């Protein structure tokens, strides 16, 4: 779902950037490791939605931090 | 027993570095030995310090014949629910897991000057995961039978304030090590993917071992 | 600083093994620490000993504010004579060689309780070799300027007998290491053909002691 | 017979751990031996305990010369209908199967001090699969000829309460083992696909062996 | 503490085999347990014996609260000259070697009913390699400071004759094991080329381990 992979990619890169903005070193490969996905480009939609839940929660927590 | 270095230099007003420059003893070792935490001491060190401070070892070594030996349960009554609240994303012990309960028995064989030794049993249960900082937390335990061990408290408070603090340290350190050991065997590694402050990435293991659980009871107030 | 565990046990007749069993401490460590030989002591050890012996750490640790420091000349005045003959019969440094001269000054600071400290220079020259054993001979050095060290004797015997013996042991070791380092470099190894020892090893084992009115023991 | 450790330390008020710290005996072994269940004991153990408690073996060991030996039917009259109501999804013995009937004969060769031995026959029939917890159940049996074995009850109650409890334990344990053995041979493996509570996956076999069937009759009340 | 089986059946006049046939206990285990040497026993075994003999455990077990714990020197003062006079052709410990001297310290922490414990030091030296038979020898040791340990003897003789014999056995056995251990580490294997009597071939090691060194002193007469 190239539209989903762009949304997922934008959020995971946003999460990486926010971590770096927080001063916490962040790399895309690690945030992909959080999703434990082997290929972001090819994934089932439900997994993109499931991944979002992980990133959004994490993104919000650094906000509180 | 404990060296009174901290009390000695507080009374003198001198600093550890100043003493180290005077007695030619390594700053790190001397500052560690200044704290009662160090368990080993050198004869050269006691000679140099006693001479520098112009005092006999009497003032250097605070000794009380009442020996408090502590033993812990080989198997405790511990339940640790695992809550997967993004420990990796947030390095907080609460995010990694939570102690449902942690109760066990701490046997204290208090020994007077005479070989006569009195044993006190402590039903100690986990009470709360106190959050000292946003970064780390301290587990807090409580003695259910502390009222029974009122005589133990009488013996604890019968010692000097410095020796009382040394016991509290020893109890806290043993308890921390024990709790961290149990938890690290019960909880899988939860590595932190993103380092906080980019300084280092720490696995939950490093956090729980770093976590220092200090027992809280009227038996041990200070 | 003088552990009196040894003295205390002689007072109470308590065997070292008996104390080790009662205080749950290794016999080897307790016996090593008994004559204050080890330079490291565990807080647990002293705590257990004090509680067990019903003593304050005062009766365990005897300390005299006075401090003695010994500095040896970087370059000593030494001459060597190597016989190379008779070492083979049985370990004997004297047959293998001997030190014709080994005069050198040792700067000794006797520090008083007052920050001020007193510097005394003693010149010790090779006097003879002590035949303590046929296998081992200990070099003897005599103080030439004992006049400058008259106060040195007074400070030395001002300390307790145990402390005096401690000093004598330390100075003896230091002198032995000094002379062995100096000599082994100028001495070729001789194999003990008559379990296997090289004259170098002999030099290492051979010690030296300052025989003087200032240090009689 | 049984060591009176449980009764001894109840009277003393001491805890097993406290005794273990005193007599240098392993906590697990000592706590097991504290219960009358242990079938073996060490002279070292009896020496250390008798000395610690400052008591002769008389008090330490409670012995009644009346020996109750139990034998069970090689072949019982057992009918076990299989009703597989989702045992794999719900771990309840009821869901796995149900005992239509389980009657058999338990021969008890009660022996007095004298070699004179009296044998009592027990027509014991399954009565109900009592559900102790939502997780596990206890099979309940009943003696049809218990009124005939009224003399047996007279002999049972003629013993000490501790020894009576020890017999009840022995009878229950033998009966449980027997019943679980018969059922496990009669019922195929019904593995539990989903670990119970997710903590561990246990097969019906493990459940029935874990199941403890205690006989219920006026002969054995306590 | 020791089971008084030997004394019990001596008084009854019965034989171990006869008892074993009665209580269904293995002859070897029962005969070993009849001797005080056994360090382990079964509740089933005590139940059966107490019932068969119609006696309470009081008579069955003899316990004296005075506990004699023995400790030996980690390093002894031992000199063992090697004189190989054809040990392989003649299997005599004397032919294999000879003890020049074997002195060491045996610490006995005698404990009364109260935790108060008294320690007695035994300067024990090898005296003679007593030759019990032409085949084997017994090493004999002697306590130099036995006169100092006169109080120990007072405590030893204060016990029952059976318990005294049990101590003597324990002391002998520990001493034998210790001496054989030291010697076997100090003496190389001296295999016996010709089986002794042709029945079996035994190495010096087997001979010294078989060798049983019993201490001899007025402290321990019987």
């Amino acid at each position: 779902s190239d539209n989903d992979i762009t949304e997922l990619e934008e959020r995971i890169n946003q999460f990486v950037n926010l971590s770096q903005e927080k001063g916490r070193d962040a790399t895309i490969d690690k945030t992909m490791r959080w999703l434990k996905i082997s290929n972001i480009n090819k994934l089932s939609q439900k997994q993109i939605a499931e991944a979002h839940q992980k990133l959004d929660a994490g993104l919000k927590q650094l906000d509180s931090e | 027993i404990r060296n009174r270095l901290s009390e000695l230099l507080s009374e003198r007003g001198l600093k550890i570095s100043r003493v180290a420059k005077d007695v030619k003893i390594a700053r790190s070792s001397l500052t560690s030995m200044a704290q009662n935490d160090s368990e080993m001491i050198r004869y050269d060190a006691i000679d140099k310090l006693c001479s520098y401070l112009h005092i006999s070892p009497s003032e250097f070594f605070e000794h009380n014949p009442i020996n408090f030996d502590f033993t812990f349960d080989e198997e405790p009554n511990y339940k640790i629910n695992d809550v997967f609240e993004g420990f990796e994303v947030t390095a907080n012990i609460t995010h990694a897991f939570s102690i449902e309960n942690f109760d066990f028995e701490i046997l204290v064989d208090v020994e007077l000057d005479n070989r006569q030794k009195l044993n006190f049993d402590l039903d100690v249960s986990y009470k709360e995961t106190e959050k000292i900082t946003n970064s780390q937390h301290r587990f807090i335990f409580t003695i259910k039978n502390e009222d029974e061990n009122i005589g133990l408290k009488k013996y604890v408070d019968s010692l000097s304030a410095g020796l009382k603090n040394l016991l509290f340290k020893k109890i806290n350190q043993k308890l921390s090590g024990y709790v961290s050991e149990i938890i690290v065997k019960n909880i899988d590694d939860i590595e932190e993917l993103f380092p906080n402050k980019g300084e280092k990435s720490t696995t939950l293991h490093k956090e729980i071992l770093q976590t220092d659980s200090r027992l809280s009871s009227d038996i041990f107030k200070e």
